[PDB]
């Protein structure tokens, strides 16, 4: 209770007001998690929406988008996966024409990454979006190399439906969650339209959960 | 006739209060624990439940003392206070449910833009402004003379009847338009969407139509009796006695059903929504462990001791 | 086969140490501390609540004056605090919002901040400029900066997720000495008070000693069965203790190189995320994945005190050098200190 | 490094008005608190006004209140002071002072150049003798007494020592009676009791010549001392 | 994995020249540090509110 203490209270109030304004400015941004694997078209997705983690920012209509690309981390995933708990959406990128490649095919080990990330305890209710890549090359080259158990049509659309169906039902944690698959042509104009319509579909339902309705 | 009608309505009034008070206190504690996590309408439900608890035990004292035959054993300050809490509660509960519906509207349809408008300071500001407004609006009822009887003296004077009709017009009919507008826009906004499947579509239809239908069917009878009283008085300023007696009986039974809806609003709120169903389930488990009627570990100790 | 014949001679060398480990150990410390009077009950109440952050608080560090502390939160802001008056003194924006560690310099001039961005950031507090500016960025790691600690004003030792620990210097920004030998990513490190020997813990179920000057491994301590999340050093400088995901806190001596005891309870299945001592020992603070903290007797492994202030999982914890208070932060965005 | 330059110090008709501005550059002036300090043209340093970091708390003196006002504007990074009703007491060499306020902060650390402005209870603190003859190399000691003790309940006494270099701006030596400022040699050291306050000059050489001052900091009035001209 | 075999086992033979004492008398240094500084330890022996700066 002196002039120094009063001015300290003054400076504390000043820093609190600045912090509150900064938090209110930061809360509007939408957080997106990209889990694109090797040769998953991360270059394609960053060129279509336009040493550690790479952070990118883009604007769609009146809504800000803040995505953090986790690439070449080369570490145990469990130590830092809980850092992205507050992230609204998880974006997955998977190539389709690499079913003829074995390191143990890339396709099969890609489902194990998805099975692990879907069944975790942090991501009980986080909307999952998965994309595709190299689908035109997959149609051109194609079945028996990677999925002989299908034993059916070599046609592209039925084969693409088969592969998409397997990822939709990796485990039953997707029952409480909501998977949002999209046939990524890799030439489609705005595949963020899939993301924007999905991320608002989370936002209404996240509001509805907070509205005490559904 | 009139005496038996009033005695059966005050008996069912006492029964409705003694079935509704613990649900009111449970919902008040539930909203108090729900305001700890950030929800703008959580403090709306808190304020609505507290306003309910304001009058849920005031009128029971008088109506259990004696059905009123213009006898006031007290100094009538308490009866003026109970009339204050009742009038203020009715108007503030109508305004609180309608601003809850407006918050639901602005949460659902304009969900992208509302993320900056859902700061909690606006919620406390709106609730406090509505509370102070309804108190200042009521204050002429405290100013009213003719303290021979304090429940109503509308049988002889039409000036205070016009004042009460003005209060009715500013506090009853416009909120019906507000809830109808907000709920119909809720209907359209959820029904053009495709990501939400058909089960939750029918669910939100049923819940919103349930709350608007109970609001209508329980308060529009009060609207019609007040409107027919005002129209009859405006026509015949210059069978009136029989119409007024039947209107008095209709008004007291309609007051009974309106306060039935008022005490039932938190019960319909906790029963209509499933998140509050599991929430009241775990609150039930907490009440059971605070009551200790299970006694499973002490029973196992007892059976181990005797054997 | 030439690598295979080098295996079993290394295994008998692992047999050469472990029977010599067992030759030294006949009586544990638990039988020694039977006669000593137990500490009893330690009732601690929250004197000050140093809240004001907005997101999950991940790391703290006490100042040398035992008044100021630095707190790192995942919102992207670094806050220097005040203990008694509960008023924040500096708010530091971060270039990368991802932060998992923070350090307060012993001189009080500097604050180190890191994260998973593979960059160590050191900020000058008391500048002639008057603002708080980063001195320079520090980029030589390829993992995630798990913990950085100030050995000196000019010398800083950090622990990073590229399975290596590196000694830095500010004036040139290069690794003077780098420490290799941990197979997995290290998670925490706690230097001795004399700032000559330090220890690091990893996701190896083992911890290894390090000498700062020449950068060679001195001791290899194992006995854990999962990843070590946090480590702390005995302020005597003759011992240290570890915390892991196994819900067991284990006490080790440097030259006596043995597991003295494990601090485990059956109701505690949640792992440890923060370990700190008292000045005289006779105490071990321990933060768990369950939302309450815990206090352990350092000598008898008893349930001495219970700290149940926070409602979320406690991430960071620390004690003053004069012992006046213990600090504790969690993901509930709150800092509260007991006494 | 930093620049505190003052503008518009000249002749004013008595009782009139004059705008005074302090141009600031090279520091976070939006975060820095700002003061104004009167220097009489012959003798006597005293305080004028205080402005907050966020322009929330404003303080004035006895002859300053009402007829003086002080403002600021962060985006163009300058300090303002509109000044009215001037007379012979208002004739002064007003100095621009910055002061930051937190734990361990050193207020009054840097000073401006001044304004040549001519026209046409409180805590008493007295320095003992205004003139001390010295020799370049022997240790001397000076002190100033306080009306009341400066020892607050938090165990920290609040007192600041200053050196008026002959003809130019002063500087801060030691803040809060025990902690030396940056850029100052360790020879200067203050001490004293809870009421008696003193400075210990050790091994002085030929730049410490000038008038010395001591200040109260328990309250925003921030009363000064008379001044000890330290001649050779 | 041929290159790792040397520097893995150079660690083991560098660990052969290790200091050795008795753990029971090493545990005495654990105890002897406690009661020496327990007089000024304010956790197990909390100071009164006048000496406490956290009130």
């Amino acid at each position: 209770l002196s002039a120094e203490d009063k001015a300290a209270v003054e400076r504390s109030k000043m820093i609190d007001r600045n912090l509150r304004e900064d938090g209110e400015k930061a809360a509007r941004e939408v957080k997106l998690l990209l889990l694109g694997a090797g040769e998953s078209g991360k270059s394609t997705i960053v060129k279509q929406m336009k040493t550690g983690i790479v952070e990118t920012h883009f604007t769609f209509k009146d809504l800000h988008f803040k995505m953090f690309d986790v690439g070449a981390q080369r570490s145990e995933r469990k130590k830092w996966i809980h850092c992205f708990e507050g992230v609204t959406a998880i974006i997955f990128c998977v190539a389709l024409s690499d079913y003829d490649l074995v390191l143990m095919n890339r396709m099969h080990e890609s489902m194990k990454l998805f099975d692990s990330i879907c069944n975790n305890k942090w991501f009980t209710d986080t909307s999952i979006i998965l994309f595709l890549n190299k689908k035109d090359l997959f149609e051109e080259k194609i079945l028996t190399i990677c999925y002989p158990e299908y034993a059916g049509s070599n046609t592209y659309e039925e084969a693409a439906a088969y592969i998409q169906c397997q990822f939709e039902d990796l485990n039953k944690r997707k029952d409480t969650k909501e998977i949002y698959t999209h046939f990524t042509c890799s030439t489609d104009t705005k595949n963020v339209q899939f993301v924007f319509d999905a991320v608002t579909d989370v936002i209404i339902k996240n509001n509805l959960k907070d509205c005490g309705l559904f | 006739s009139f005496e038996e009608s009033r005695i059966v309505l005050v008996v069912v009034y006492s029964a409705v209060c003694t079935l509704g008070v613990p649900a009111n206190c449970l919902t008040a504690w539930l909203a108090l624990l729900q305001v700890l996590q950030g929800n703008v309408l959580a403090v709306y439900l808190l304020c609505l439940a507290l306003c309910e608890l304001l009058y849920t035990g005031t009128l029971p004292l008088w109506v259990i003392y004696i059905r009123n035959q213009h006898r006031w054993t007290l100094g009538l300050l308490a009866c003026k206070v109970t009339a204050y809490i009742f009038f203020c509660n009715i108007y503030v509960s109508i305004l609180f449910l309608c601003c809850i519906s407006c918050d639901r509207f602005v949460a659902v349809v304009y969900a992208l833009e509302s993320r900056g408008r859902r700061r909690r300071r606006t919620a406390i500001l709106i609730s406090a402004c509505i509370f102070i407004l309804v108190g200042i609006v009521h204050y002429p009822v405290f100013q009213t003379e003719d303290k021979e009887t304090c429940f109503d003296m509308l049988q002889m004077d039409s000036r205070i009847a016009g004042y009460y009709y003005a209060r009715f017009t500013v506090g009853f009919a416009i909120p019906l338009s507000i809830i109808a507008f907000t709920n119909h826009r809720i209907f359209r906004s959820i029904k053009q969407s495709m990501g939400l499947s058909a089960a939750q579509k029918a669910k939100v239809k049923h819940s919103a139509i349930a709350v608007v239908v109970i609001f209508l069917v329980c308060f529009a009878p009060y609207h019609l009796v007040l409107l027919v009283k005002a129209a009859a008085f405006s026509y015949y300023r210059g069978a009136m006695c029989g119409l007024e007696e039947r209107l008095y009986t209709a008004s007291v039974v309609f007051l009974c059903l309106s306060t039935v809806n008022g005490v039932a609003d938190p019960i319909i709120y906790v029963l209509a929504t499933d998140h509050s169903r599991q929430e009241v389930s775990r609150i039930h488990k907490g009440w059971k462990e605070w009551s200790m009627k299970t006694d499973v570990t002490r029973l196992t100790h007892s059976r181990d001791t005797e054997e | 086969s030439e690598l295979d014949q080098l295996r079993q001679e290394a295994e008998q060398l692992k047999n050469q140490i472990r029977d010599a480990r067992k030759a030294c150990a006949d009586a544990t410390l638990s039988q020694i501390t039977n006669n000593i009077d137990p500490v009893g009950r330690i009732q601690m109440r929250t004197r000050r609540t140093l809240r004001g952050h907005l997101a999950k608080i991940y790391a703290m560090h006490w100042g040398t004056d035992s008044r100021l502390l630095v707190s790192a939160s995942q919102d992207g802001k670094l806050i220097i605090w005040d203990s008694y008056t509960t008023n924040k003194v500096h708010a530091i924006p971060l270039r990368s919002s991802w932060v998992m560690t923070c350090a307060y310099a012993p001189s009080g001039n500097y604050v180190a901040c890191g994260g998973l961005d593979n960059i160590c950031s050191i900020y000058n507090l008391k500048t002639r400029e008057g603002n708080v500016r980063v001195s320079r960025e520090l980029a030589g790691h390829t993992g995630y900066l798990s913990c950085c600690r100030f050995l000196d004003d000019n010398q800083i030792v950090t622990s990073s997720g590229d399975t290596t620990c590196a000694l830095w210097d500010i004036e040139t920004g290069q690794q003077t000495t780098t420490f290799t030998g941990h197979t997995g990513d290290v998670m925490s490190l706690s230097l001795a008070p004399d700032t000559r020997l330090f220890v690091s813990g990893a996701c190896d179920a083992s911890a290894k000693l390090w000498d700062v000057r020449e950068g060679m491994c001195r001791q290899t301590f194992t006995g854990h069965e999962s990843d070590i999340n946090a480590i702390c050093f005995f302020p005597n400088g003759n011992a240290f203790a570890t915390g892991s995901d196994d819900a067991t806190c284990r006490l080790f001596d440097l030259r006596a190189d043995q597991e003295l005891m494990t601090y485990s309870h059956d109701n505690i299945i949640c792992g440890i995320t923060s370990v700190s001592f008292s000045k005289s020992g006779r105490l071990l603070l321990a933060g768990y994945d369950d939302f309450n903290c815990n206090v352990w007797d350092a000598l008898k492994a008893d349930r001495a005190g219970v700290l149940a202030g926070h409602d979320n999982r406690v991430s960071c914890l620390g004690v003053t050098d004069d012992g006046m208070a213990v600090a504790t932060g969690s993901w509930d965005s709150f800092l509260k200190i007991w006494n | 490094d930093v620049q505190l330059v003052e503008s518009g110090g000249g002749l004013v008709q008595p009782g009139g008005s004059r705008k005074l501005s302090c141009s600031a550059s090279g520091f976070a002036f939006s975060s820095f608190g700002m003061h104004w300090v009167r220097q009489a043209p012959e003798k006597g340093l005293e305080w004028v006004a205080y402005i907050s970091s966020g322009s929330g708390t404003i303080y004035y003196a006895d002859t300053v209140k009402g007829r003086f006002t002080i403002s600021r504007d962060d985006p163009k990074n300058t300090l303002f002071l509109q000044m009215t009703s001037l007379r012979s007491e208002d004739t002064a060499m007003y100095y621009c002072v910055r002061s930051i306020y937190y734990y361990g902060s050193s207020p009054f650390d840097f000073w401006g150049q001044g304004t040549t402005l001519t026209v046409s209870s409180d805590i008493v603190m007295t320095q003992a003798t205004s003139s001390v003859p010295v020799t370049p190399g022997e240790s001397v000691s000076i002190s100033c007494r306080s009306s009341k003790s400066l020892l607050h309940s938090n165990g920290n006494t609040y007192l600041y020592w200053f050196l008026q270099r002959p003809g130019q701006s002063p500087q801060l030596l030691i803040y809060r009676m025990s902690n030396l400022a940056s850029g100052v040699p360790d020879r200067f050291s203050g001490s004293g009791s809870g009421t008696a306050f003193t400075l210990t000059i050790s091994r002085l050489e030929a730049e410490d010549v000038g008038v010395y001052y001591c200040m109260q900091h328990l309250e925003y009035p921030l009363t000064f001392g008379a001044g000890t001209k330290l001649e050779l | 994995s041929i290159a790792q075999a040397r520097k893995l086992v150079e660690q083991l033979k560098m660990e052969a020249n290790i200091d050795r004492i008795k753990v029971s008398k090493a545990a005495a240094d654990l105890m002897a540090y406690c009661e020496a500084h327990a007089k000024e330890d304010p956790l197990l022996t909390p100071v009164p509110a006048s000496e406490n700066p956290f009130r």
